[PDB]
RNA sequence: GAAACUGCGAAUGGCUCAUUAAAUCAGUUAUCGUUUAUUUGAUAGUUCCUUUACUACAUGGUAUAACUGUGGUAAUUCUAGA
RNA sequence: AUUCAUAAUAACUUUUCGAAUCGCAUGGCCUUGUGCUGGCGAUGGUUCAUUCAAAUUUCUGCCCUAUCAACUUUCGAUGGUA
RNA sequence: GAAUGUUACCGCAAUAGUAAUUGAACUUAGUACGAGAGGAACAGUUCAUUCGGAUAAUUGGUUUUUGCGGCUGUCUGAUCA
RNA sequence: UGUACAACGGGGUAUUGUAAGCAGUAGAGUAGCCUUGUUGUUACGAUCUGCUGAGAUUAAGCCUUUGUUGUCUGAUUUGU
């Protein structure tokens, strides 16, 4: 029997990665597949106004 | 009723039965029998003395009770959500790994664009 | 008593207040490490086993 | 650009004169009898380990804070669990 | 003034250090590749020196008391070897 | 403990003796009483003092259980005992 | 001549506190050996560890018993 308050429910891991090798691992993609384009973005509403805030790759 | 334990022994006590002692700095000790309250007045050391629970345990003397705490090999199975993600898109571009051609078509254009953007600031500078 | 139950598969947490002083005499005498089912303790927790890794005591 | 981590500093300064009568201290020597963060100036071609696939060198790996949320207690610059 | 500095051989070390760091300018060579080279710096780092010091230390020097003239040395007091 | 016909059991009770005692606290009540100062009692409850009669679950003491163990000196060749 | 009695034994409960013997790469260390050590082994060595909450004692005023072995007709006196 499933409970309602924990195992019905889901909740999100807050962040992404933010390292390379981390993010390669995260996929399984590679030591060349560019991982600039498979990085997590966040949108915002600030107002009308949105943004993503790809974070940064370290390393 | 509550069942003591004897502060020496470690055997148990019924009520009724014993002693209790009190000694200068407000602390409490309760004796099964005038053995024990004995040898604690003789300021004996119970974990030399062979009949006492404290004795077998220092020596693992029926010691059959704890065995161990195994170890575990699970992975997470569970690729969740990272709030900015959506998990079914995540699974969509972890699963893009082959067609890695498009990070080279992409590459070209800005290498080619690095090119046009050298060459217009070299004529800017003029 | 109350219980901080967390699934950490989801990721969820939850508080639940227990009586029945016989359902809950269950845990005496463990340690953070081991193990118990939860049927034993409430039939909700059929099935279900927990582990523990720390609590706080009155005071 | 708050917070938090990291690095620094917090051993300076300030206050008082209780102790202490070759002890402190003053002046004068020495370290061929030693440590010295910091500055300042100089200063590592040599480290692939059977070192001919053993290797990422356009560069390797694991945590963890802050944060999300659940809570504890009367309280404290208390804190755990995920 | 030295067994100094320094150097050389034999080895030893649970193995030290020898930049996986960061901001600007972004430039030159071409067999035009995200090819090869390339500046101004900040940080950090091994050792030597220096500086800031620090710790010990030489010599000489201190108030009243003899109604204190003997003190130290058991177990550190003076010295020696390790 | 003889004798009462024996022996055994169950009993009556003449007589004699006699044992229970004292206090405090709470409440009654800071009431009654009294100007105020001060300040009760009966009933009830909880305990205690002195005395007595039994008992020994527990606590304590005692220990020739010479029960167990240890220690000294000596003797049994040594060890064990 | 029997839910008979006793003596022994077994079990229970108690008391004490872990027997003797054997083993040990335990052991303050010390002699000696040679195949010289690559723990090298032999002798000494209070003591320690294991077999060991073992062993011993346990009714004389403890309990109990499907056990073994035995005992169970001697004298005297009494009458309404």
């Amino acid at each position: 029997q499933e409970l309602e308050g924990l195992t019905d429910t889901t909740v999100p891991k807050r962040l992404g990665p933010k390292r390379a090798n981390n993010i390669r691992k995260f996929f399984g993609l590679s030591k060349e597949d560019d991982v600039r384009d498979f990085v997590i973005r966040r949108e915002v509403t600030k107002g009308e106004k949105t943004y993503t805030k790809a974070p940064k790759i370290q390393r | 009723m509550k069942v003591e334990i004897d502060s020496f022994s470690g055997a148990k006590i019924y009520p009724g039965r014993g002693t209790l002692f009190v000694r200068g700095d407000s602390k409490i000790f309760r004796f099964q029998n005038s053995k024990s309250a004995s040898l604690f007045k003789q300021r004996k050391n119970p974990r030399r003395i062979a009949w006492t629970v404290l004795f077998r345990k220092h020596h693992k003397k029926g010691i059959t009770e704890e065995v161990a705490k195994k170890r575990s090999r699970k992975t997470v199975k569970a690729q969740r959500p990272i709030t900015g993600a959506s998990l079914d898109l995540i699974k969509e571009r972890r699963s893009l790994k082959p067609e890695v051609r498009k990070a080279q078509r992409e590459e070209k254009q800005k290498a080619d664009k690095e090119k046009k953007k050298a060459a217009k600031a070299a004529r800017k500078a003029e | 008593m109350k219980l901080n139950i967390s699934y950490p598969v989801n990721g969820s947490q939850k508080t639940f207040e227990i009586d029945d002083e016989h359902r809950i005499r269950v845990f005496f005498d463990k340690r953070i490490g081991q193990e118990v089912d939860g049927e034993a303790v409430g039939d909700e927790f059929k099935g279900y086993v927990f582990k523990i890794s720390g609590g706080n005591d009155k005071q």
